[PDB]
């Protein structure tokens, strides 16, 4: 397993030191930030808090926002 | 039933029932960093003369690193940038007996520094697995042949100076 | 109103429910907690719209799921070309390569 | 009111519900039990405007 | 087992690469798109999103639409 | 498992003799009050009641108040 | 099917027939117009007619 203090679906060590979401063939995959693969595609480096289920206290998760599974 | 026990696992890591120290925390956090690599690896390194230490002296005034060459201080880290030696915290001195010196830190809270130890561990055990009879294993060389065409693995594993030498020969077999 | 005789009737919105398939007994049951207003603002933001009036000169509106390049869930849908979008929504064909 | 014609319309508060993603079948379903008056004071105390 | 992320009842290796629905005796089957067979039967090659339960974001799944298990 | 009579998530060893809350990198930590270590960081020392889920008898627990998991 | 052979009353029935465009509907058995009258209106053949 991996530790998850807020139960949003993203590990603690990724919310603190950076992460991004990338699609590979037709499937989304949340991944830690790698400056050699992810700068080449223009992806964004996200950071949030490892102990809030939503960082800005709105009713949308940090995982729902960056993946797209959200009210459109 | 399980609701009040779904709450006690959300506070499994906050409440520390006995704390009692600050440097005893880093000792118990360096050990369980080191016992999640499997048992077969840790005897491979000691076979070649592997002495793994934990120190609290930072690696500028350590007695087994006061004397070395001006290029041994400059090897690239997990990124590829050779770092000033005053800010490094993991080193391997390997001139006749490989000694892996690890400065203790809060290693479960930190995950960037926990990866610059596993990179230096596999640096030492690399030359064993990479070669059989002082020649490169075709079990491995067929992997570098397969990973050089994909446009993602080529800039994930290989270095930038390696990317301008492999395709310069354009088939470096 | 007796002078000018001008009175119209607008339609601001429409309430109404959605009926979904029951895999248990094969029936169809109206769920009275789900209305169509939770769905139409999600169809309208993830689809392309094409209006066409080649049947009895009346406008027929159809929506087709196309890919948004700035939303990671939306980049999983298959590629939609303008020829294929006409061939499945209205019933075009190509009997001689045209 | 016929003389000065001064009449205006204040807006004291606004009710309204929230719609959340349902992870089972991907649908978005308005929960009629919670409104934005629980959420909006939590944003104005943690965020910079 | 076979990976089905979107939970709709059709595997993700089939939605990306093509599938079809065809009955043989009196039962419904859902086979991947074999080019040398299914084209001559007059069938249709479908593709859809392997991570959405409904590719058009409307309340009928990608499995219910192609099988007739729908509001008629 | 360490005793907790009032079910407020914080043990009865800590509630009587002192505790304090501090974040370390981006994660909170609840710890017993050690005098020489904690005082020079300017932290506050809390004591509460091990029998009451809320010592002031208001609807917020002692764990919710000192941590910040509370109505803002 | 509508029928009024019983003192001119438009007796109405509905018989489940196969839609050839829906893969759930093609599983229903093959229905013929001779059989459909024989089961919903009491038609019969005692000697082939
Ligand atoms: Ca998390
Ligand atoms: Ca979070
Ligand atoms: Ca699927
Ligand atoms: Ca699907
Ligand atoms: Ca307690
Ligand atoms: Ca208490």
């Amino acid at each position: 397993t991996v530790p998850d203090r807020d139960n949003d679906g993203i590990p603690d060590s990724l919310e603190v030191e950076g992460y991004t979401v990338d699609v590979k063939n037709k499937r989304t995959f949340l991944s830690p930030w790698i400056s050699n693969i992810h700068e080449k595609k223009g992806l964004t480096k996200y950071k949030s808090s490892p102990e809030k289920w939503s960082t800005a206290s709105d009713p949308y998760s940090d995982f729902e926002k960056v993946t797209g599974r959200i009210d459109k | 039933k399980t609701e009040k026990e779904k709450f006690k696992d959300s506070i499994n890591n906050l409440v520390k029932t006995e704390f009692t120290n600050e440097t005893l925390d880093k000792i118990q956090q360096t050990q369980d960093l080191l016992k999640k690599i499997p048992k077969d690896v840790l005897e491979i390194y000691s076979e070649l003369g592997g002495e793994i230490y934990f120190t609290d002296i930072d690696l500028v005034e350590h007695k087994e690193l006061q004397d070395l060459s001006e290029e041994e201080k400059n090897s690239m880290n997990s990124r590829g940038e050779k770092v000033p030696f005053a800010s490094r915290f993991v080193f391997e001195k390997k001139r006749e007996t490989p000694k892996l010196i690890i400065n203790i830190k809060d290693y479960a809270i930190n995950s960037e520094q926990s990866k610059e130890v596993y990179y230096e561990i596999g640096k030492g055990i690399s030359l064993d697995i990479i070669s059989k009879d002082k020649s490169l294993d075709p079990e491995f060389l067929n992997l570098i042949k397969s990973l050089s065409d994909d446009s993602d693995s080529s800039d994930l594993l290989f270095s930038q100076k390696f990317k301008e030498k492999l395709e310069l020969n354009n088939k470096s077999i | 109103l007796e002078k000018t005789k001008q009175l119209r009737l607008d339609t601001d919105q429409v309430y109404g429910n959605i009926a979904t398939y029951n895999f248990e007994n094969g029936r169809v049951r109206v769920d009275t907690g789900s209305n169509w207003s939770e769905v139409l603002p999600q169809i309208q933001e993830t689809t392309a719209r094409i209006i066409f009036n080649g049947k009895d000169l009346n406008l027929v509106e159809r929506r087709i799921a196309a890919v948004n390049p700035s939303d990671p869930l939306e980049t999983t849908k298959p590629d939609m070309t303008l020829k294929e979008a006409l061939k499945i929504a209205f019933g075009f064909n190509e009997p001689n390569g045209n």
